[PDB]
RNA sequence: UAUUUAAUUUUUAUAAUUAAUAAGAAAGAAGAAUAUAAUUUA
RNA sequence: AAUAUUUGUUUAAUGAAAAGUAUUUUAUUAUUAUAUUGUAUAGUAUUAUUAUAGUGUAUAGUUUUUUAAAAAUAUAAAAAAUAAAGUAUGAAUUAAUAUCAAAAUUUUAAUAAAAAUUAAAAAAUUA
């Protein structure tokens, strides 16, 4: 009898006649209340002994109480709102002061040595972005910021920018005044797509590809001049390559093709187009489709050495079902490391998706398989709807 | 025991030597010999 | 679906579907600079 | 019992696997069960020690099947808890199986398991499907959307087409899936295993339905776009 | 220290694995059955690291492959 | 049996800490006001609670 | 009353358990027509792997 | 197992396995003698349809009554007119 | 061509909500005690969410004094001698 | 098929993100550090017969979790096959040694 | 338990081989050369490919 | 007979040409099924050849019996033709007197 | 549960120079499971 | 205490007044009746072994029970059925102790895991 403490979340074994209590289910214990009674609290609207008193009053000053702005203020706030240009002159004008200042990188021997973080620079690039529109990777950044020739680049686009920007307009904005209530790519925007492409250029030394294909796509969406068009679109190619999105290469790659006609001889552009196109094709398996591409590649530009590299490339490698199946790149390995079945969990046998909530795979909606709650549904009081003798 | 030569099994090697044949040879010498 | 490929694809000389829409769409756009270049 | 149906579960060499049930009867039940289920449609997921022995059995019934006699269609019938599957067995799988004498099912062990306990998961199909009629260019890599819809379709494989008889017994048991009392069963389904609680199951007001009559009317488009 | 991570041990010996040199898969397999799937011909119990071909093994009644020597991507 | 595990001793015995007397702690007057994680190596850039609602 | 309405209860359940039952039969004797029906043109004997002499031979059936 | 129409009391008979356990006490089937789907109930049991290995196959032996019938249909007297024709171990 | 309770009832002159009383609990429909689940009770509205009516996530479930009286408890005017 | 191991998953996977949302690189990233120290804790009846019981505890852990950045690392590759595998797709058509295609570095020039 | 054990007590246990298995193991892997997910030789996806050649 | 692997060796004829007499009653006309190694299915496929006959299996020309044995599938088919090719003549013999 | 015995630590090419009365890459099914180390098989 | 327990793969619990707790948002006549009033899950500390009882009735199958060897325990026929590596959950008796206390001999105020002597007890896991 009672060999332990008399309040009642003590360890060990009590008694109803000597030292009684009422009963509580889950109750929250001596420290934190943890994980299981937050789970009642946030579904079952309480702790589950019933016990307890809810107390809402913090999280209420926390949403409600904060959003509460009155009618005759919130008609008014949008009148006071910062100008978009002058914001757009102050973030990059810090932004290049403080990218600027950022240390070169010492080069040891025998060891690489790590580049000094950016912590600082991630506050004004924040801000830039989204004046801008634009979302930029820390990680191309800091790439672009090791080498010497990158960081160069990167700088003085930068400055162009700011100094564009500042005598002359934001020609975004200013096309998108004229859009909802046509000229070839402005020269501020010329600046932007250059500095993007390069924090992309960055952004795939270091070996994140899904970052520089995203990032291309704010850079293309600024490109209003055919040539940008083709280059872009062709870089978007490659970025898409190698992340193997296989369609979006195809997509992108021949989109640079059909810019030739109205694309000045000096372009490089449209012959990388053809090269995606056709490397696009090869991974997904079908050669005679690729060695078509290079083919016509070769027949519009004659000698080029790229698609010089692709004809010996298929040259020297020369099933509907079975097309595809094939990794043969690492970033689907690296993405497939993530987002992948493990024994125990994130398979089909543990939660499964309906509809954006998760379920037990006992009741699966896509599934009647053995086990499943759709085995037992019965016939529902109408008719009969198999000949199954026994179950159902 | 958990030696080699005691754990180790020649099952998989039977099919070199005709057990049939022998048994019902030797049946053959049951019968010669009348028992 | 298979066959029925099968012969669209033999009907286009061994092209596929986005290589005979790509060759089409690329003459339309060089017909547009025979336009442009007429009228200009 | 070196009958070609009746079985013998025991752990020695002779006999195929004893997978955990309660009774030998208990044991012949879910055999009986597994069987009907995979006859049905051709794979099976299936745990444990019961899919070495789902695929002997399944063997059994196509080796049944190719014996094609009265007294074999008879004991098959015995065992089914469809009569139905006794025919489509019978009608298929002798075509299906002429070219090959021995395991006609493939079993396939999964890379992940059950997070209810630790226990494997094996897929079993019949093998080759290409000769089947009603099964010919069926896809199993991913299920179906709603489980009522007949599954998916190779994409070279569109346009192929079914028996009818089958097809007319398919739609008879969907068609009690797009009624209301359906929808009921459904919402006081979570309700009760609420009650009884398993984590994860909404509450009955977000449940929203399995079917509607949106979503139906293109899954009946792309249906007889597969046809 | 350098991280922990054990280099490939799939070409090595393995015990486990090795049970399934000699044992009968044809239900395992549908279109594309080879001859002895598990068995690398010359190779002791179907590990790559371990090739005996070309040495003197002495096995008067049993075949025995030429040696060519592996590549780098099968070994790691 | 790669791996190498030594059992802590921190969770055979775990004294509850020193409580305070008339909510006093006695070296306030005393001590400068870091807070008392960053002297000890204790930072974090994300505290993610699973006690949260979200 | 809750007698004759108990009773009227179980009676008019059994009666319309006897509609599904009926109409159950009809479809699926429908069903057996259609395949009947549909193993003509296609050729399948449902008698297995064997030609029909063996049968024929009606010692195997 | 013994079935017997309700209405006209036809009989007739088959062996019902473990699947069909539910279906033991009412049938419905199709009445040969009143012509349409009709419902049998069961008088009598018949045998077993699997068995155990090493145990005789014919002991959940079948009732007197099982018995009688086949004795009544198919017996010296029952199959005596019908001989005329086949004598049935015959063609 | 299926059986379709509604018109089985039509056909039977057994007044298709009746029928269909018949085959769900006699919980569902007459007033009679039985088990109830929680879930089904419904629920206030929260922040996130709206109200939950028994209501309207079980019409069918509901219960029906039509039949209720039409079967269960007794008329007064036919036992009324005054 | 341990849990714990799946919660550290999630826990690895979110702090790759932030990692990666601070500038540093995927491929060299290694766990510096990971320890677990007790937290909060729930309680729960358990009726035992004869009128007894005892509470069941229910326990919960705060985890710690250090990503940090290691140039000299040099990964085991988990490129290589068995065997089986090898020949098994040799039959089957597949290529056993994976497709490189050279690909032009992106540049600028508009 | 007729007494209460020490933290050495405690520890003889992860001494033992059967403990160590248990818990604290690596496992062997490679990369599906179909799925590009990581994989256990013997064990095999639900895909067609994978059950088929099963890599 | 039965279990013979391969080949049918000569010592193996010695079994058949001795259980001959074993079984008294025997016609060159007895039904397949009294066979070593004639199951239900080796019969079957056997019938509709129409043949009956342990005669009529003695008389193949061995290019029925691989495809019966190979395109058609029954195994062990080689065996009861060598078993019949063993015993037709004795039983001509046992058949005159 | 402490001691004490008996067994085990998952093929050890092999065992006994003495005590008392022995250990090579590893875990799913040891079986691709209905006793063949594939019964021919699409 | 890496312990016991738990473990939800297939339903004739038909019926249910006597429970004295559980936000029905408007649960609901169409009445033939008049006003008024009131209809669904908590007995035994539990969503317990599973209630008590009065109705009235018989084909609504009226639809939550893990698992890949063997001893010994329980049932039934030493055979048969069931249960033990396991993922997850996670109590209770007990607790003076040092990394432990093995074997023998004698003594000491009563077993003496106390002394002294001689001695030769590895770790893990299971019975
Ligand atoms: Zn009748
Ligand atoms: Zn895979």
């Amino acid at each position: 009898y009672q060999r332990g403490g008399w309040s009642p979340g003590s360890k060990h074994q009590k008694h109803m006649t000597l030292n009684p209590t009422l009963y509580l289910y889950r109750f929250p214990g001596p420290h934190g209340p943890g994980p299981y009674t937050m789970k009642y609290w946030w579904t079952l609207g309480c702790f589950p002994t019933g016990m307890e008193v809810p107390f809402r009053l913090h999280e209420f000053l926390s949403t409600y109480q904060q959003e509460h702005v009155p009618v005759e203020v919130e008609e008014w706030l949008r009148c006071y709102i910062k100008d978009p240009l002058s914001e757009l002159v102050n973030a990059s004008n810090d932004f290049f002061k403080a990218v600027e200042v950022y240390p070169e990188v010492e080069s040891a021997r025998g060891y690489k040595t790590l580049q000094p973080s950016i912590a600082p620079l991630l506050v004004p690039m924040k801000k830039f972005e989204e004046q801008l529109g634009v979302k930029i990777s820390p990680v191309g950044l800091r790439s672009v910021l090791s080498n010497p020739v990158l960081k160069d680049r990167f700088l003085d686009d930068l400055f162009d920018y700011k100094s564009y920007v500042e005598k002359g307009g934001s020609t975004p904005h200013r096309r998108l005044a004229r859009s909802r209530f046509a000229e070839t790519t402005a020269d501020d925007e010329r600046s932007l797509i250059l500095l993007l492409t390069t924090i992309s250029e960055g952004c795939i030394n270091a070996g994140n590809y899904s970052d520089a294909a995203s990032v291309l796509a704010d850079a293309l969406m600024f490109c209003h001049d055919p040539d940008s068009q083709a280059t872009t679109h062709a870089n978007i190619s490659f970025a898409s390559l190698l992340n193997a999105d296989f369609k979006g290469a195809e997509y992108n790659g021949r989109e640079a093709a059909l810019l030739q006609p109205q694309v000045k001889p000096t372009s490089t552009a449209c012959a990388r187009g053809y090269v995606g196109w056709a490397a696009a094709a090869a991974y997904q398996d079908d050669f005679e489709k690729a060695e078509a591409i290079v083919k016509d590649g070769l027949t519009l530009y004659v000698g080029n050495e790229h698609l010089e590299k692709l004809a010996n490339k298929l040259q020297a490698l020369r099933p509907r079902s079975l097309r595809e199946s094939r990794s043969h790149l690492p970033s689907q390995q690296s993405r497939g490391l993530l987002s992948g079945s493990g024994k125990g969990f994130s398979n089909e046998f543990d939660w499964v998706e309906f509809k954006n909530k998760l379920y037990p795979s006992k009741m699966d909606p896509r599934n009647n398989e053995m086990g499943s709650v759709f085995r037992r549904v019965g016939d529902l009081g109408s008719f009969i709807s198999t000949s199954r003798s026994m179950e159902r | 025991t958990n030696r080699h030569f005691f754990v180790a099994r020649a099952n998989a090697f039977f099919s070199r030597l005709p057990i049939a044949r022998v048994q019902r040879s030797l049946a053959m010498e049951a019968v010669r010999e009348g028992r | 679906r298979g066959d029925a490929d099968r012969n669209f694809r033999e009907a286009f000389h061994g092209m596929s579907l986005d290589q005979v829409l790509f060759r089409e769409r690329l003459r339309q756009r060089r017909m547009q600079k025979q336009m442009e270049e007429k009228a200009k | 019992t070196t009958e070609p149906l009746m079985a013998d579960y025991g752990w020695t060499r002779g006999k195929l696997p004893k997978f955990r049930a309660r009774s030998p009867f208990h044991r012949q039940q879910i055999a009986r069960r597994m069987v009907t289920e995979m006859i049905r449609k051709d794979y099976c997921i299936v745990g444990g020690a019961r899919a070495p022995a789902l695929r002997i059995l399944a063997d059994h019934v196509v080796e049944l099947a190719k014996a094609g006699d009265t007294d074999s269609r008879q004991q098959l019938a015995y065992f089914l808890h469809d009569p139905l599957m006794v025919d489509k067995a019978f009608d298929e799988y002798p075509r299906r199986f002429k070219d090959m004498n021995a395991k006609y099912a493939m079993m396939t062990r999964l890379k992940s398991r059950r997070r209810t306990d630790a226990v494997a998961m094996y897929f079993v199909e019949y093998k080759n499907r290409d000769m089947s009629d009603n099964h010919k260019g069926e896809d199993y890599s991913a299920g179906p959307e709603r489980f009522f819809l007949p599954p998916r379709i190779v994409e070279t494989e569109k346009g192929i087409q079914r028996p009818p008889h089958m097809q007319m017994a398919f739609d008879r048991w969907a068609s009690k899936f797009k009624t209301e009392e359906f929808h009921h069963w459904w919402r006081l389904r979570h309700a009760k295993l609420r009650y009884w609680g398993v984590r994860n199951v909404p509450h009955p007001s977000d449940v929203d339905p399995l079917w509607t009559e949106k979503e139906e009317e293109e899954w009946h488009n792309e249906m007889l776009a597969n046809t | 220290t350098p991280v922990r991570d054990r280099k490939c041990t799939l070409q090595y010996y393995n015990p486990i694995r090795a049970r399934f040199v000699y044992r009968r898969d044809k239900p395992l397999f549908d279109k594309y059955h080879v001859t002895a799937r598990n068995l690398a011909p010359g190779f002791s119990r179907g590990a790559l690291k371990h090739d005996w071909r070309a040495l003197g093994v002495y096995t008067p009644d049993h075949p025995q492959v030429p040696y060519h020597p592996l590549q780098t991507w099968m070994l790691g | 049996m790669y791996a190498r595990f030594r059992t802590r001793s921190k969770f055979y015995f775990r004294p509850a800490r020193p409580a305070l007397a008339y909510n006093v702690d006695p070296n306030v007057m005393r001590r400068p006001k870091v807070k008392r994680g960053l002297l000890k190596g204790t930072y974090s850039d994300e505290t993610v609670d699973l006690r949260d609602r979200e | 009353k809750r007698i004759d309405t108990a009773k009227r209860m179980r009676r008019d359940r059994r009666r319309i358990e006897e509609l599904k039952t009926l109409e159950f039969w009809g479809w699926y004797m429908k069903l057996q027509r259609v395949r009947g029906r549909w193993c003509r043109e296609q050729g399948v004997s449902s008698r297995g792997v064997y030609g029909p002499a063996v049968d024929a031979a009606e010692l195997w059936g | 197992a013994l079935f017997s129409c309700f209405r006209c009391g036809y009989m007739y008979e088959f062996a019902v396995s473990n699947s069909y356990c539910r279906k033991l006490t009412l049938r419905n089937d199709h009445c040969p003698r009143c012509d349409q789907l009709t419902l049998f109930r069961f008088m009598s049991v018949s045998g077993m349809v699997g068995n155990m290995p090493f145990k005789p196959i014919g002991v959940p032996g079948p009732s007197y009554a099982t018995l009688w019938w086949r004795k009544t249909r198919e017996g010296k007297e029952a199959s005596a007119p019908l001989d005329a024709v086949c004598k049935s171990d015959r063609w | 061509g299926r059986f379709n309770m509604d018109e089985a009832a039509a056909a039977l002159q057994l007044n298709p909500a009746y029928a269909a009383a018949l085959y769900r609990p006699l919980n569902y429909t007459f007033h009679i005690r039985g088990q109830l689940y929680p879930a089904q009770k419904g629920r206030p509205s929260r922040p996130g969410s709206l109200a939950a009516s028994q209501g309207r996530m079980f019409p069918l479930y509901q219960r029906n004094d039509r039949l209720d009286k039409e079967l269960f408890r007794l008329n007064s005017r036919g036992l009324t001698t005054e | 098929l341990r849990k714990g191991h799946q919660i550290v998953f999630r826990a690895l996977e979110m702090a790759q993100q932030g990692a990666e949302a601070k500038g540093l690189d995927k491929e060299h990233l290694r766990v510096a550090h990971i320890s677990c120290y007790p937290g909060p804790t729930d309680k729960q009846i358990d009726i035992r017969s004869k009128g007894y019981y005892a509470w069941k505890t229910k326990k919960s852990s705060h985890l710690v979790l250090t990503l940090a950045e290691d140039p000299e690392m040099v990964l085991p590759d988990r490129t290589c096959l068995p065997y089986s595998s090898l020949m098994s797709m040799k039959r089957a058509g597949l290529s056993a040694q994976p497709t490189v295609i050279d690909v032009p570095a992106i540049t600028a020039d508009g | 338990p007729k007494r209460k054990k020490n933290p050495m007590q405690l520890r003889r246990k992860v001494y033992g081989l059967h403990f160590k298995e248990k818990y604290l193991k690596m496992e062997e892997w490679y990369y599906c050369p179909l799925c590009a997910e990581p994989k256990k030789p013997g064990e095999w996806c639900r895909r067609e490919d994978c059950r088929q050649i099963k890599p | 007979g039965i279990a013979t692997g391969g080949r049918v060796t000569n010592e193996d004829r010695r079994w058949w040409l001795v259980h001959l007499e074993c079984a008294p009653d025997i016609t060159p006309g007895t039904f397949i099924a009294w066979l070593d190694c004639c199951g239900t299915h080796t019969c079957k496929k056997l019938i509709e050849r129409n043949i009956w006959t342990i005669e009529q299996v003695a008389a193949l020309d061995s290019d029925q019996v691989d495809e019966l044995k190979y395109r058609e599938g029954c195994l062990k088919m080689d065996v009861v033709w060598e078993h019949a090719r063993t015993i037709i003549t004795p039983l001509r013999q046992r058949e005159v007197t």
